[PDB]
């Protein structure tokens, strides 16, 4: 619960300027007077997402598929274990 | 070029290949061509090699073929040595 409300809070509280309140006039002159010329503020959104290229996309996706096969065979190994399969065997 | 595929034979071949090649210092000897199970041995090679702790090449797969049976021989001949050895598939 701790980690969940931490991430929920940080998801929208992380997009706050690094300028301190004593040095907030610079950010004000940079953005608050810039607001009026646009209907909607189109500032770059502060997130941790990254743009993925095609080659890295494929190179990753094949790797998750291979480790998914590794997980699936292991999964079968555990589905052998519980005594239910033993009793119906 | 005279071959056919079915699922569980492919699974058996691939599983045997990685289990025999990943352990010890096994050397797998096979021809040179990308056709059928002959291509599938190599595709299993990279299926294992894409996710590897030591990375790079953990397998030594030797290909044997006849110079007469080579499509793009033009460019594979050098007097002493240049070694880009480009061979587009």
């Amino acid at each position: 619960i701790w980690k969940f409300q931490r991430h929920d809070l940080i998801e929208e509280y992380h997009g706050r300027p690094a300028a301190p309140p004593p040095f907030i006039l610079l950010s004000h002159l940079q953005l608050f007077i810039k607001r009026v010329v646009l209907k909607t503020p189109a500032k770059r959104h502060k997130q941790l997402k990254n743009k993925l290229e095609k080659n890295e996309e494929a190179a990753l996706l094949s790797w998750e598929i291979y480790l998914k096969e590794n997980y699936l065979q292991n999964r079968q190994f555990q589905q052998k274990q519980r005594p239910e399969q033993k009793i119906e065997d | 070029k005279n071959f056919n595929m079915k699922p569980r034979l492919k699974s058996i071949f691939r599983r045997g290949l990685v289990k025999v090649a990943q352990t010890t210092g096994a050397w797998i000897i096979t021809g040179g061509s990308h056709t059928g199970v002959m291509k599938q041995v190599g595709e299993a090679v990279r299926d294992f090699s894409l996710s590897s702790s030591y990375k790079e090449g953990e397998l030594i797969t030797i290909g044997v073929a006849t110079w007469g049976t080579v499509h793009r021989r033009e460019g594979l001949i050098h007097p002493t040595g240049s070694f880009p050895a480009e061979y587009i598939l």
